[PDB]
RNA sequence: CACAAACGCGUCUCAGAGAUAAUUAAUGAUUUAAUCUUAACCUAAUUAACUCAUAAUAAAUCCAGCCCUAGAACAGGGCACA
């Protein structure tokens, strides 16, 4: 409390590096708070002309989820410009050629749209799997919850747990499988 | 349980039923009056995509559904559970119920995107590439409409088509 | 193929499918009277 | 300027279309479905 | 709570003249263009390169000499 | 010092030279044809510095090669460091060949123009002859209006360049601008003489470029000429390695020779 | 192994010395939420 | 003109600003906006938007005692929702009339 | 905002209205005698 | 073609992988038969596009003057053999 001028101010708007893993969560819900975080609306010292912005890494960016048929359904375009040069990828074919533009795109269109877009967005860190430089590495200060539960499959079950949760129905004898 | 077992021995071949022991269902059940399973264990409204102990309890090993004659349900929870069922075996879950084929798991394919409440079948939409505009707008269907009725803790409607 | 708007069963050997999104009435018997739903 | 009767479905205007939604009729929905009820 | 890291090591150190080695560790020097410059300023403290190209007499002109200051 | 050589594979590749480009010849083939060589000149070719895979490239590792000498008193202060501290003469073209990693070859190491044996398909880089700022006729082809029927100041003009409505011309528009002095390849150039004392080969078809200019010349990445390279002496040619002397000219199966019975068919 | 004071800084060593500086105001009695100066007539 | 206009637009832009670090200081503490807001309300703490603002500013330890009155709050409204008992009352949902 | 939770308690949609916060005086002399009225 | 060059009417070269829409069949339940499957699992025959292998550029701070097959100017390549 008692600090001087410099160091309270150096304090108050230091940056903070958050990490953010990305397996099996939607796009859309990671991106909304890495937005968030880049803005600094997470900060009661928030201004916009202030520069109160922090970093970002999204890692396990390859292993993310679409909700629904939004891997066959869902399209990105572009234009080079040049007659002729306009391209619609679906959201599988962007996935496999970058796995990094999924989450960039919605990072980028979720960001403001003013001159200060540029600058966030030079801050933000994605990864495609757990390899993260230990420059990096060793800057980060907390890890973001996943903001969707991660469903357990058949096999993950534990064996107490499948004899806990009843049987609602009784098979036949005489049925075959 | 029955099993057809084929026996071959010397340009004979012998078919055979096989009764195996089965699981029964569990003494005390919350609502005994109902006849029909879901609704008489009280899970009416309950179950979806994620729940996995329920639906994996009537299907074939091969991830095939049985039938409703056999099972016992009232046909909308029959629907219901089949499109789960779907959605499950789409979304990756349940991966001991898919048939062993030792010739195509060697030649690996891309890997597996993950996806959670597909409704369509993946190698049957193609692709919007108009999306509409503002005020026609061409939804990407996100779960199956018959989940419409499950309870809502929070309120707020489900949003089938985002 | 014909593709129409509504299907119909034009003998008693027709067989209506739902591949690829959509409805297909196929005949082995007449080819003729293969459909494909619109 | 269009008619009182017209072919188009003559778009409604938004109080009308507001006084429409919301007496949308309701259909009575029991607490029990009485199918595989007693 | 972690302990302080102290990093002290000083490789410039010669036996046969130390007056050198002192020089050693303080003639380091470079200098590039202002593309490079202005990029590894960039890269280094996560900006664009927009912010640090300079400014016109204009915009050079119009600013307050003595700002307000508060506390 | 010569560093390992590593035995052929069918997925490797080859490092290529910097000729100069003397002129054209005729060649006539034992069929009665006749064919149009260029003639490539191997003077001074020398690895300069091999750059590693990774720090190239990630698949395939870089090989820098010299050109033609030049003069010490035009050079650079680093260029002529960096040759000092190689013991080479400075040289003219510096050309980046993408090799694998199986086919590299130690810095310093001359290379000859029967690297290249007779009968092979090689690919020829070099900036073509440079016209300078030309007009949209000679530059893209476009058909000008008529000479005499009316027409003003308008024989050689473009004409419209876009459409009305879009009210903007499309950055894929043809319009008059530099024309010539850009990088052009040549590919498949099947190579019939081998020239030894001279270092020289001959190419056949035209070479992109001027005469007695510098010429990137290697293997031809054709999908139909991927696989000749195992017949060919793979690391590259070294004389000292076989301790014999090769035949003044490398002569093709079907190059109708100058010393030839005068063929005559039957 | 109590934590008497605390200190922010861009170095290491420039914490380290914000710290003892709080400490040092702390053990005085000269903080930011010390009392303020008595205006009055006894 | 921009200026009077300008002039008329700043309260509400002072407004959304201390909305916006209201916000941040409560999903800091893990509450939301509205929920902390309504309440604060019915606690009968009548702090407006700014003065909640100075507080999650220069105040954590007070805004957290804000927020953990307002969370409190919203447990009691919640079980007395869930209850539906007359007699059973919070303590923080007592309502004090004027004197 | 809580507007319908102020109506149902019985206090003013509006804090301003006819509450302590407005009806009292908000300030007075040090002495302890009475400011002057305030116009609204 | 009365310049050493330009030019055609003259000469040389022009490519591999994935991917798909319509449409075929294997295996298999709901609907223990069958059924290519807005049921899964791997499937195989498959248009044009479209991306990618591959190819080109890809050695920073000497530049007064003189040439150039380099060029509007600015730039760029040469000036040790002889
Ligand atoms: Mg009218
Ligand atoms: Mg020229
Ligand atoms: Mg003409
Ligand atoms: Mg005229
Ligand atoms: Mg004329
Ligand atoms: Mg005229
Ligand atoms: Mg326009
Ligand atoms: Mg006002
Ligand atoms: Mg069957
Ligand atoms: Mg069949
Ligand atoms: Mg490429
Ligand atoms: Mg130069
Ligand atoms: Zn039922
Ligand atoms: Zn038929």
């Amino acid at each position: 409390s008692s600090f001087s001028k410099a160091p309270q101010q150096w304090a108050t708007f230091a940056r903070v590096w958050y990490l953010l893993d990305g397996k099996m969560q939607p796009p859309g819900k990671l991106a909304a708070m890495a937005s968030v975080k880049l803005q600094g609306l997470h900060k009661p010292v928030y201004h916009q002309l202030s520069d109160c912005g922090d970093h970002v890494v999204i890692m396990n960016t390859r292993h993310i989820a679409f909700s629904g048929n939004k891997w066959e359904q869902k399209v990105y375009s572009s234009h080079t410009g040049y007659p002729g040069g306009f391209r619609q990828v679906t959201a599988a074919q962007l996935h496999q050629k970058d796995p990094v533009a999924i989450v960039k795109l919605a990072i980028y269109g979720m960001l403001p749209k003013n001159l200060h877009r540029r600058t966030m967005m030079q801050r933000l860190h994605l990864f495609p799997d757990e390899d993260i430089p230990e420059d990096i590495l060793k800057n980060l200060v907390e890890e973001l919850p996943q903001p969707r539960k991660v469903p357990r499959r058949l096999d993950e079950y534990t064996q107490e747990e499948i004899e806990a949760f009843p049987r609602v129905w009784s098979p036949p004898e005489d049925y075959r499988l | 349980f029955r099993e057809v077992v084929e026996i071959l021995d010397g340009k004979t071949t012998i078919i055979e039923g096989r009764i195996t022991e089965t699981p029964q269902e569990s003494p005390n059940p919350p609502n005994p009056t109902g006849q029909c399973p879901i609704c008489r264990w009280n899970l009416k409204h309950k179950y979806n995509y994620e729940d996995v102990l329920l639906l994996s309890q009537f299907i074939r090993p091969h991830g095939g559904m049985l039938p409703r004659r056999i099972t016992g349900l009232c046909q909308e929870e029959h629907l219901k559970i089949e499109e789960c069922v779907k959605m499950a075996h789409r979304a990756g879950l349940l991966p001991n119920h898919r048939p062993k084929l030792p010739e195509g798991f060697v030649p690996k394919s891309k890997p597996r995107l993950n996806r959670y409440l597909t409704r369509w079948s993946p190698r049957s939409v193609k692709p919007i590439y108009n999306k509409g505009h503002r005020w026609n707008k061409v939804r990407m269907p996100v779960g199956s409409p018959l989940l419409k009725d499950n309870v809502s803790y929070s309120g707020r409607p489900l949003l089938l088509y985002h | 193929f014909k593709t129409k708007g509504v299907l119909k069963k034009r003998c008693r050997d027709c067989y209506l499918v739902k591949r690829r999104g959509r409805w297909f009435i196929y005949c082995k018997t007449n080819p003729k009277h293969k459909q494909r739903q619109m | 300027g269009s008619k009182a009767v017209t072919r188009h479905r003559r778009v409604m205007h938004f109080e009308r279309q507001k006084l429409m939604a919301v007496t949308e009729y309701i259909p009575p929905k029991p607490t029990i479905n009485p199918r595989c009820l007693p | 709570t972690k302990p302080i890291p102290r990093p002290d090591p000083v490789h410039n150190i010669e036996e046969t003249h130390d007056l050198v080695l002192k020089t050693r560790l303080e003639e380091k020097g470079e200098h590039l263009e202002q593309g490079p410059m202005i990029e590894q300023l960039s890269k280094m403290f996560f900006t664009t390169k927009h912010r640090w190209y300079p400014r016109g007499q204009y915009h050079r002109r119009r600013r307050k000499p003595n700002p307000p200051k508060d506390r | 010092e010569p560093w390992p050589i590593h035995p052929w594979e069918p997925g490797s590749s080859r490092v290529g030279l910097i000729a100069l480009k003397l002129g054209m010849m005729p060649l006539w083939t034992k069929d009665g044809q006749k064919h149009v060589v260029t003639l490539l000149q191997v003077q001074d070719c020398h690895v300069l510095k091999y750059t590693p895979k990774e720090n190239h490239n990630g698949r395939m590792a870089a090989l820098t090669v010299g050109g033609k000498t030049v003069s010490h008193f035009h050079k650079s202060a680093s260029i002529l460091e960096f040759y000092q501290e190689l013991g080479l003469p400075p040289k003219q073209k510096v050309k980046i060949f993408n090799v694998t990693e199986n086919a590299v070859i130690k810095p310093g190491t001359p290379l000859y123009a029967a690297h290249f044996r007779p009968g092979q398909y090689v690919d020829v880089t070099a900036k073509t002859i440079g016209k300078g700022f030309q007009g949209v006729m000679r530059r893209w082809g476009f058909k000008g209006q008529p000479a005499t029927h009316g027409q003003t100041k308008t024989h050689r003009r473009p004409g419209a360049i876009s459409t009305g409505d879009v009210a903007r011309v499309w950055p894929g528009t043809k319009m008059p601008g530099q024309l010539g002095n850009i990088d052009r390849t040549a590919f498949g150039l099947k190579v019939w003489r081998i020239n030894t004392k001279h270092n020289i080969i001959y190419v056949n078809g035209s070479v992109p470029g001027h005469k007695n200019c510098l010429v990137k010349i290697k293997d031809s990445k054709l999908p139909a000429y991927k696989d000749f390279c195992k017949n060919l002496p793979f690391p590259t040619y070294f004389p000292d390695g076989d301790e014999e002397a090769l035949p003044e000219d490398l002569y093709d199966e079907n190059v109708c020779q100058p010393g030839a019975p005068s063929i005559t068919f039957t | 192994r109590k934590l008497i004071a605390e200190g922010p800084g861009e170095t290491v060593l420039v914490a380290e010395e914000e710290a003892a500086r709080v400490a040092l105001r702390k053990l005085f009695g000269f903080t930011e939420n010390r009392r303020p100066w008595d205006y009055s007539k006894p | 003109v921009k200026c009077t206009r300008a002039r008329r637009l700043k309260k509400r832009s002072l407004r959304t600003l201390w909305i916006n670090r209201i916000t941040a200081a409560s999903q800091e503490h893990g509450l939301k906006y509205p929920a902390f807001i309504i309440n604060l309300i019915k606690c009968q703490v009548e702090l407006n938007r700014k003065v909640l603002a100075d507080l999650a500013i220069y105040e954590p330890k007070t805004f957290k005692s804000l927020a953990a009155l307002a969370k409190r709050r919203r447990e009691e409204g919640f079980a007395a929702a869930l209850g539906d008992g007359k007699e059973p009352d919070g303590i923080f949902s007592r309502v004090v009339q004027h004197r | 905002a809580g507007s319908q939770w102020r109506l149902q308690q019985g206090f003013a949609a509006n804090p301003s209205g006819y509450g302590p916060l407005t009806e009292l005086p908000d300030w007075s002399y040090a002495d302890g005698r009475p400011a002057p009225p305030m116009k609204g």
